[PDB]
């Protein structure tokens, strides 16, 4: 085991990194649906579009970026890549 | 005078596991308290273990036991392990004698009114075909941790104390408008004889009555609350 | 001291953090010195000499006057908390009383570094060599909280600021109390003349003096003149310019000084008033500050325990500071080592107990340093200074405390107990005292944090305000870095809506304030300006897209 | 994590708070908010913790070397006006802590906060992405500390003896908790020889194998002789980790984290290490390292036989005057006498100095003569050359950094483009020679096979495609196989950059190479970084990557065959006498000052190869292009630069040299109607060319613009009528565009985020 | 082998504002842990007794001097640092000093408001001349450890007051030593001895009892 992750390194990469390809990828696999959480929150989106999640149970005041990573770790989404 | 109002909260890691944090402190009680309560956990707790023990067929023989795969030495290991509660106080003689090829796993040793084992599935030693092994051991009340001090007599080391391993870490919270606030946290692996939580008890409670000894030149004096 | 044994790396070093000490309210003298304080001091020039012997007739903290034998009396002004040029205060203290007899070139009151004459540029604190849990690391020191307690590494620093009214293109500045857009609290600690009342408190912000300047013609937000007339606040004529501190400082207004027009005075032409405000604050020894020895050791204050948890020695004598043993073989730095432990022989004296004779290491010693009480001061001068041996002979004999207990042993060591566990270190450490310095670099002067603030002109890059609040630079070298991580993004972000973004730097914080997501970086202002650049050396650069052709900013 | 002082966060997150703050019927309005934050009312603090959990911050600190030289942390509110690094970062941002001052950056966007959260987090960052080494590794108090708790002392105080007539064993304990309390009362010292049962501990992999094979002890017991430290120390490592056994040092520690990075997952390696630092320094502290006198002080033999040996010297002196000199009898007297006398103070110190004295600690752990007293004259002469050092420092900086600004200038736009160019080519690695090569690690570690590992006896051993561990060297070196063909940059057939196969394993990240990663500038930044430790030295390098003529040319073979050589006094005469045998090769002009190439030396009647070197010294490049080829050139460019490098110590792994060499030979001339894309869509020779001339023929004109003298560039580029497409890095930072590389990819940035409807469903 | 005999505490005395404490016996081991679990105590929440802010009636700020005093106001405030009071308080109270012509201002002259005391007259204050005359009163409050400058912008003190920092500390300085004897010889057992001093604010006795009971009501179970 490796313990636990205290907050920014939870969850660990290489359990994130098997659900895409290259760490750019789960950069931009992450940052997108954050953007799309914080839509949510707000009125999303604007015009034509409905923001969906949180997928996960938040936590009390959590980031949205770090609703995203866990959303990842629990394949809750799938991505295609350009 | 009036603190903030400190807590005591508790985590259990396993079953005689259990973890305990005291939030917040005032800088820098944290060390202050801390490092005392190690000490009282580990040494301040009574509590009954074995003291010495004789084997038949080893007064002279140093290495080996004849008939039980265990050498002396990884035999008395074993022994060492062995959790028995006996509030007789006074050095009492339990008798444990097995024979034929078998398991002995101090479930076989008949205790004397007034002591208790607590890990019947406690294994002690193999034994060999068409052995048997009779082995006396002294076990008297004691606390903290005794080293070892009559022919075929072996002295071994006593461990008195329930408490089994204790470590303390501290670290900051609190904001506010000041955070170096202390957190103590303290861990402690305690035998199945007591509670983690009753350790804590006893060692507190022997604490405050060892420190009434400087109240009582005054109680008047201001304190904290 | 003892400089025939550090490396001239270190000597130079030592030399240079000399000059870079500031001086202390206290101004202690150095335990363990040579011999060119004394001198160094009064040929400086910020002490006060004698010039005629006679007595004192007078000693007061503003002046000090002389009854010469000639019959001839002099008198000596004092510099009472007078501003260096950076900041630093020069405090002068007299050294004599009423009755005093003084002879010539005598010293009558010590200067900002001095005591007694001789040059004070630190404090003699008590030291361990020990490492203490990582917090004193490579460079890194701690120190005892009664270092801020007792105010024994606490200096003063004076501030100047000053502010001008002068004629302007379509008016003449005129300062006054009266600010345009303003509380009565925030102007609470103005006087009637719009400046700071003397002995102020003054936070980051606060106005200073009030100036107020023509303003052209209004055309005001007609958002802006509604609430105007619900308030019944009448839109006010000119513009607001007042002084206020700049952000990070804070301290107490010790003088103003005004030079005005009507008062004839002499400005120049154009100016009217001219008034500038002095303010001084008391910096504690805080962690972060920068200390050095005169052997060349320097590093910052990692941390500063309580006296409570403090590796003190049997007395319950906590130490000052815990310093790590910086010197890795080769590198050496030894002279440190030996004023240290001669640091601990003169702070408790010595007796080397002649009988049957005086130890063959004492032969080579002048009578006089045999018998020397607690708290002495030594002189040991570069070259011709104490001797190896002559040391330890001096460790042997070590006059005990209160109860006669002895503290360190022939070896300069001491086996100290931990002020938070309560066990004894295992092994004996080297305690002693050394004379360490407070150096310039501070941190209150050096801590810098920026959301927004001002731009430059030219380019619209974020420019460090006169107040504060100036950006870091994010140079080539740092660009590189971030492309080698591979974050596009970030480094995008920097160089875009951070910085040359006219229209993003200002929609990002809308957005943040919103709590929308950050817009898309647009064109920095740095790139736009270089097309311009190249047509004005007649170079024709298009902007060509994919297949819109060409393209413009605009 | 890292200190971020209140004060600064605070401004810092200025906007944040001041939202939250008004979300919270704290403030009513922003204003009111702005104000609520401007004079610090004790109210903002707890709002403050809120909006910085969470939220990483970047730490930079000038000068920026390597990438590792900005990280992110997580921002802790710490009291005070400094900021609080942690003590293992410090070897990356080479950061003293005498006064030394670190930036800090915000990042704002979501992709930003992605990217610093996932690729500059300070734990994902351990291993030099230059040599594979740790850098979080501990470090001084950590190494002596963990030095002294592994150390095994004879003689203890609680030493295990073995069972006497009488008596059984004294030294064994029921647990490791029992060891503690002996270890609290006068009975157990933690650097005894005592023996004890380990329940949740791993036995050494070949003693185990004996205990067990049934399988490895989850919760077994089982008894091994160690120290109380040791046992301490490995309950430190992963519980999954074997047992060690050892007095740990620097290199063990380091053998030790690099051999656990590579079976564990970072977060179980930036863990172990964390773990290592309190260890390390809770026990530096109680190691008992002080320096006093007693310490350093003088051995007084020394000084006295200094004085004896002198008096050899100077009596030989006197003999040789009178008729006894000898000639070089004397030089070599004199230093056998000075040799014998510095041999015999080092004796005289490291024998009169205790073992365990605590000078010697610091240097055995690995960690890291003014004792008399100099006179007057002394201490002049010793200014006369320390002055020479701070002054020779002075240039190291300089033009490292003009070096690494042309280094990342030629490279900046090689990039990972795809995962695989199919290519056989490769290139031999000589892999060992003992019959274990000493440069093994920069060349051959981190290398992907173009072809497979045959042993003789017809097994093959690592198959190609292969990732070639450290296990795999060993697991190589079994068999015997004296060379290995591997995949190389220099032989990748990308049409854009380079793939991730012929790459290798990413430095950093231990695995393979990601499609996105910017090769180039972590390569320039990798040679670069170290150039401040160069001496033979950094103008030689200049020399190598500019490909400058040699300072001292030296001549290749042009031919193979024997070799005649003729002395003369004027010069030397080297003849090659052809195999063919042909028109006989002759290189008259040599100054003997040069001297000849070493296998013995090259003698009268030797053989010699298509491209061997015939004296020493540097041969030209262009030389040896037309003679032995475009690739070996290379391969020859990488061996003198390396050769440079690792006379300073200093470990670069070749695949970085090679990044910048393939930009050499990326053009042609053309003699009769440039890059190769567009010959196979008219003849052109193989061309090498310095780096700068090479960046300057960029297809970007702002690019090269930017580089040198803009002028000429720009004035060439009106006329030409370039148009730039926009294609590298520079111009889109230039512009304010996403560069090509890393999240800038296509393939990346265009990524659709849709939750799966199986997930929707559990709203 | 629970050889029972609970500890038992002693006092003693070395001098008058410093005596000795003993307590005997316990188990090995405990001596250092409980000896630094009171010095940690004593040297931090001894409640004081010391004085918070002061004005003179000539100043209007710190960084100024007093026609004819030999000391500046700054280094007025460095040496009234030295004072050692005690109150029974429970408020701010203020105190009163007014000195003039020729002779040595000390902690004597001062005034002290009924229910509070000056523990150290004999301290140097300011040296004062034929036109020197000295104005000042110290407003006194009651806390524990060190409180730093209490500015009068956090509080509504005006321009006047100068704040001053506080130091609530009646102990000087704390040791101790242990001296376990026979240690498993026949059986084992250590006992501590504290070398408590105080700066005559109030007796070692008192300051250790202040340190027990906080210490007492600190080690909570539940
Ligand atoms: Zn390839």
């Amino acid at each position: 085991a490796y313990d636990t992750p205290l907050g920014i390194t939870n969850p660990p990469i290489d359990e994130l990194l098997s659900r895409a390809s290259s760490k750019y990828a789960l950069v931009i696999y992450a940052a997108k649906r954050a953007r799309q959480i914080n839509d949510y929150y707000n009125q999303l989106g604007d015009g034509i579009l409905e923001y969906v999640g949180p997928l996960v149970e938040p936590g009390l005041q959590e980031k949205p970026l770090s609703i995203a990573l866990r959303e990842i770790h629990g394949d809750l989404l799938e991505h295609t890549e350009g | 005078l009036i603190s903030q109002r400190p807590t005591l909260s508790e985590e259990t890691v396993a079953e005689n596991r259990s973890r305990f944090v005291i939030e917040p402190l005032e800088p820098g009680f944290g060390y202050t308290l801390g490092n005392s309560l190690r000490r009282t956990l580990l040494s301040s707790i009574p509590g009954a273990a074995v003291t010495s023990i004789r084997i038949d067929g080893v007064l002279h023989e140093f290495t080996t036991v004849p008939g039980v795969k265990e050498d002396v030495t990884d035999i008395i290991l074993n022994l060492k392990g062995l959790v028995v509660s006996s509030d007789d106080d006074e050095p009492v003689t339990m008798y444990l004698r097995k024979q034929g090829p078998g398991v002995v796993t101090a479930g076989d040793i008949v205790p004397p009114a007034g002591v208790t084992v607590h890990n019947p599935d406690m294994h002690i030693a193999t034994l060999n075909d068409k052995g048997k092994l009779e082995v006396e051991l002294v076990v008297e009340r004691g606390r903290g941790y005794v080293p070892a001090v009559e022919i075929g007599r072996i002295p071994v080391d006593s461990i008195y104390s329930p408490v089994l391993k204790v470590t303390y870490k501290v670290e900051a919270t609190r904001v506010e408008q000041r955070t170096d606030f202390d957190k103590l946290i303290i861990d402690v692996e305690t035998k199945n004889s007591i509670s983690p939580r009753d350790a804590l008890a006893s060692a507190g409670g022997t604490l405050v009555e060892l420190f009434g000894l400087a109240r009582e030149l005054n109680a008047d004096s201001e304190h904290i609350e | 001291p003892f400089l025939e044994h550090d490396d001239a790396n270190r000597a130079l070093m030592g030399a240079n953090m000399q000059r870079q000490a500031v001086p202390l309210v206290r101004s202690e003298a150095p335990l363990v010195g040579t011999g060119m304080e004394l001198r160094a001091a009064i040929d400086a020039g910020d002490v006060v000499v004698a010039d005629k012997t006679g007595v004192i007739e007078e000693v007061s903290a503003d002046y000090i006057t002389v009854m010469a034998d000639d019959g001839t009396r002099q008198s000596y002004r004092l510099r009472k908390f007078a501003r260096s040029n950076h900041g630093t205060c020069a405090n002068q203290r007299p050294i004599v009383d009423a009755g005093q007899r003084v002879e010539a070139g005598q010293v009558i009151a010590d200067g900002p570094c001095t005591q007694n004459g001789e040059m004070a540029l630190g404090k003699n604190l008590l030291v361990a060599i020990m490492p203490w849990e990582g917090h004193n690391y490579e460079d890194a020191i701690i120190l005892s909280n009664r270092l801020v307690e007792e105010d024994v590494l606490t200096s003063i620093h004076i501030e100047e600021h000053e502010i001008d009214a002068r004629d302007t293109k379509l008016g003449a500045e005129e300062i006054t109390r009266d600010i345009p857009n303003v509380s009565d609290e925030v102007l609470a600690d103005l006087d009637e003349r719009g400046i700071v009342r003397i002995g102020a408190e003054v936070r980051d912000g606060d106005i200073l003096v009030g100036k107020v300047t023509p303003k052209g013609e209004t055309e005001l937000t007609p958002e802006e003149r509604l609430l105007r007339a619900i308030f019944g606040e009448k839109a006010r004529e000119v513009r607001d310019t007042s002084l206020k501190v700049p952000h990070g400082e804070s301290g107490k207004v010790i003088g103003i000084r005004v030079f005005s027009r009507e008062d004839d005075d002499e400005l120049p032409a154009g100016v009217n008033e001219l008034v500038r405000v002095y303010v001084a604050q008391k910096r504690k020894i805080s962690d972060g500050d920068k200390l050095a020895g005169r052997h060349g050791n320097k590093g910052v204050i990692g941390k500063i325990l309580p006296v409570e948890d403090m590796p003190f020695l049997p007395d319950g004598t906590p130490v000052d500071i815990i310093l790590n043993t910086h010197g890795v073989p080769r590198r050496m730095n030894i002279g440190q080592i030996l004023e240290t432990h001669l640091g601990w022989v003169a702070k408790a004296g010595w007796n080397i107990d002649v009988a049957a004779g005086v130890p063959d290491w004492a032969s080579k010693l002048p009578e006089e340093l045999y018998s020397a009480p607690a708290d002495s001061t030594v002189a040991t001068p570069v070259f011709d200074g104490a001797q190896e041996g002559e040391l330890a002979g001096l460790l042997g004999s070590t006059l005990p405390n209160r109860d006669g207990e002895v503290m360190v042993d022939a070896d300069g060591k001491s086996t100290l107990f931990d002020g938070r566990s309560g066990e004894p270190f295992p092994y004996p450490v080297t305690v002693g005292y050394m004379y360490i310095l407070k150096l310039h670099h501070l941190v209150d002067d050096k801590i810098h944090a920026r959301s927004t603030g001002p731009y430059s002109m030219i380019t619209q890059q974020p420019l460090g305000g006169k107040a504060q609040f100036g950006g870091q630079r994010f140079g080539e070298m740092e660009c590189w870095a971030m492309q080698a991580y591979g974050a596009a993004y970030t480094l995008q972000e920097l160089l875009t809506i951070k910085s040359d973004d006219t229209v993003g730097r200002v929609k990002v914080y809308e957005a943040i304030v919103k709590g929308e997501n950050i817009p898309e970086p647009g064109i920095p202002e740095s790139f736009k300006v270089l097309l311009k650049e190249l047509q004005s050396l007649c170079l024709n650069v298009e902007v060509l897209s994919s297949d819109g052709a060409a393209i413009e900013m605009r | 994590q890292c200190g971020l002082p209140k004060l600064m966060a605070l401004e810092l997150f200025k906007p944040f708070v001041m939202k939250r703050l008004v979300d919270l019927n704290h403030a009513q309005n922003i204003k009111s908010a702005k104000r609520m934050v401007e004079r610090q009312r004790p109210q903002v603090w707890d709002v403050l913790e809120e909006v910085i959990a969470e939220h990483p911050v970047l730490l930079n600190r000038a000068p920026t070397l390597h990438r590792l030289g900005i990280q992110a942390f997580e921002p802790q509110l710490v009291e005070g006006k400094a900021i609080q690094l942690h003590p293992l970062v410090c070897e990356a941002f080479n950061a003293d802590f005498d006064g030394d001052q670190m930036a800090v950056h915000l990042p704002l966007s979501a992709e930003a906060q992605a990217e610093a959260r996932i690729l500059m987090l300070s734990s994902n960052n351990i291993l030099s992405p230059a040599s594979g080494k740790p850098l979080a590794m501990p470090r001084l108090d950590m190494v002596t500390g963990l030095y002294y708790l592994t150390t095994l002392v004879e003689g203890a105080t609680g030493e295990y003896q073995a069972a006497t007539k009488d008596a059984p064993e004294q030294g064994v304990y029921s647990s490791p908790a029992e060891a503690i309390m002996a270890m609290d009362r006068g009975a157990l010292s933690v650097r005894a020889k005592i023996k004890v049962r380990l329940t949740e501990l791993r036995p050494p992999t070949d003693l185990e194998a004996q205990l067990f094979e049934n399988g490895w002890k989850p919760g077994d017991a089982w008894t091994a002789e160690t120290t109380l430290g040791r046992v301490m120390f490995n309950e430190l490592l992963p519980k999954s980790y074997p047992f060690v056994n050892e007095q740990m040092h620097k290199k063990v520690q380091a053998r030790i984290i690099n051999d656990l990075a590579e079976r564990f997952p970072m977060i179980v390696v930036a863990q172990t290490v964390d773990k290592l630092k309190d260890a390390g320094f809770y026990w530096a502290t109680r190691s008992g390292v002080t320096v006093s006198m007693a310490d350093v002080l003088v051995p007084p033999q020394k000084q006295e036989i200094l004085e004896r040996h002198e008096a050899e010297a100077d009596a030989i002196e006197r003999k040789y005057q009178r008729g006894a000199l000898n000639h070089t009898e004397r030089n070599e007297s004199l230093v056998k006498i000075w040799q014998d006398a510095t041999e015999e103070v080092g004796k005289a110190l490291e024998e009169f100095y205790p073992a365990d004295n605590p000078i010697i600690t610091i240097v055995k752990s690995g960690a890291t003569s003014f004792r008399e007293g100099l006179t007057v004259l002394e201490y002049f002469i010793n200014t006369h050359g320390a002055r020479k050092g701070l002054a020779d420092t002075a240039l190291r900086t300089a033009d490292s950094g003009y070096l690494t600004r042309r280094l990342v200038d030629v490279s900046q736009d090689v990039i990972v483009r795809e995962h695989d160019c199919e290519t056989e080519r490769g290139i031999n690695v000589t892999l060992a020679e003992r019959g274990r090569d000493a440069h093994v690690e920069t060349s051959a570690f981190a290398r992907t096979l173009a072809t497979d590992a045959v042993d003789a006896n017809g097994n093959v051993i690592i198959e190609r495609g292969h990732d070639l561990g450290d296990p795999a060297i060993d697991a190589l070196l079994a068999a015997g196989i004296t060379t290995v063909k591997v995949r190389s940059v220099l032989t990748c057939t990308s049409a854009t950059g380079v793939c991730a196969m012929c790459y290798g394993r990413s430095m950093a990240t231990g695995k393979l190479v990601d499609i996105g990663e910017a090769v180039g500038i972590v390569a320039a930044q990798s040679i670069g970084e170290p150039g401040t430790q160069l001496t033979g030295g950094l103008p030689r390098v200049q020399e190598l990557f500019e490909a400058r003529v040699p300072r001292n040319k030296a001549p290749i073979a042009d031919v193979a065959g024997r070799v005649r050589l003729e002395e003369s006094d004027k010069f030397f005469k080297i003849t090659i006498v052809p195999d063919d045998g042909g028109e006989e090769v002759v290189y008259d002009k040599l100054s003997k000052r040069q001297r000849l190439r070493v296998i013995g030396v090259l003698s009268d009647g030797d053989h010699v190869e298509v491209g061997d070197q015939l004296m020493e010294g540097a041969a030209d490049p262009h030389e040896v292009l037309r003679v032995q080829g475009p690739r070996e050139v290379q391969i020859h460019l990488v061996k003198e630069v390396q050769e440079v490098y690792r006379a300073q110590g200093v470990s670069i792994h070749d695949k970085h040299i090679e990044v910048i060499v393939r930009q050499m030979l990326r053009r042609v001339t053309i003699i009769d109607s440039t890059e190769r894309a567009e010959f196979e869509a008219a003849a052109g020779r193989p061309v090498l060319m310095g780096i700068t001339k090479a960046s300057l023929a960029t297809d970007s004109w702002l690019s090269a613009a930017s580089f040198q003298e803009t002028t000429r560039v720009l004035t060439d580029a009106a006329i030409n009528c370039r148009s730039d497409k926009l294609n590298g890095l520079k111009e889109n930072v230039i512009i304010g565009k996403l560069i090509p590389a890393g999240t800038g990819i296509s393939r990346y940035r265009n990524i659709q985020v849709q939750p799966t409807e199986e997930a929707r469903a559990a709203a």
